[PDB]
């Protein structure tokens, strides 16, 4: 438990580290603009915007 | 389950537009997102707006991308929006 | 003024083949390989290989990559090869 | 070839440091052998087996 979550921990720290390692960039498509609203979105933590991905459907096939 | 992925109300809505295989695919995409925040090579992901905090990215997941969110600090993934193959 | 830009023989074959509106695109990717020898906003460029000198890179021209070479001392930018959307 | 010539090696030389900051990264389906061997292609300097990009036309509608 607590030495696991240490483990993943980690992880993360490692992951996030070789992201800051990736240079910022973005398509034609995307603007410093539509980036600021995104960053905003991304900080919106009012519930009513957002749903977890688990209990997203599973394929009718 | 390292990280918790959420998805925003309006991306929900627009992923009922895709085709039975696409939606499969973002299922997928969800399912790594949760062990790896920037699966970099199967999704040519690139790190928009990069800040220590939260990072802004964009995946290609082919006939279109997805633009998210990663907090590394409270292990959160948010699906921000969709957008088009890119029109080039 | 800035890089000279080759093209392949092997390639030629396959831009032979290439839809009207995409061999355009490629005419504008070499234009731009001109002046800026790695174009990745506009091109989602990745390096693949970089050894420092003589690098790899790989660019999307819509529904087709293109794989090419810079040379930094040469100054000179070689299109190797074309290749599908991708995955198998 | 003069003091512009000189300028736009300068500018050569700050775009290659800008691909030297930048990580390498592959596509699922390019192997080391495929960049082995792409390697290989590059290093050809036989002037038979390239045409200069610049020969092609822009097409007519």
């Amino acid at each position: 438990g607590d030495v696991l979550k240490e483990l993943e921990r980690l992880k993360v720290e490692i992951q996030r580290l070789e992201a800051m390692l990736m240079p910022e960039e973005r398509d034609e498509d995307i603007t410093e603009e539509e980036i600021a609203e995104l960053l905003e979105l991304a900080r919106d933590e009012d519930p009513e915007n957002w749903i977890d991905a688990e209990e997203l459907p599973e394929p009718e096939d | 389950m390292t990280y918790r992925v959420k998805i925003h109300k309006q991306v929900v809505k627009a992923l009922q537009s895709l085709p039975k295989a696409h939606y499969r695919r973002f299922l997928e995409f969800r399912d790594i997102l949760e062990y790896e925040p920037v699966p970099r090579e199967k999704f040519d992901v690139i790190k928009l707006e990069g800040t220590g905090d939260l990072d802004l990215y964009r995946a290609r997941l082919g006939d279109y991308r997805v633009i998210y969110s990663v907090n590394w600090k409270d292990k959160v993934i948010k699906i921000l929006k969709l957008k088009p193959r890119g029109r080039a």
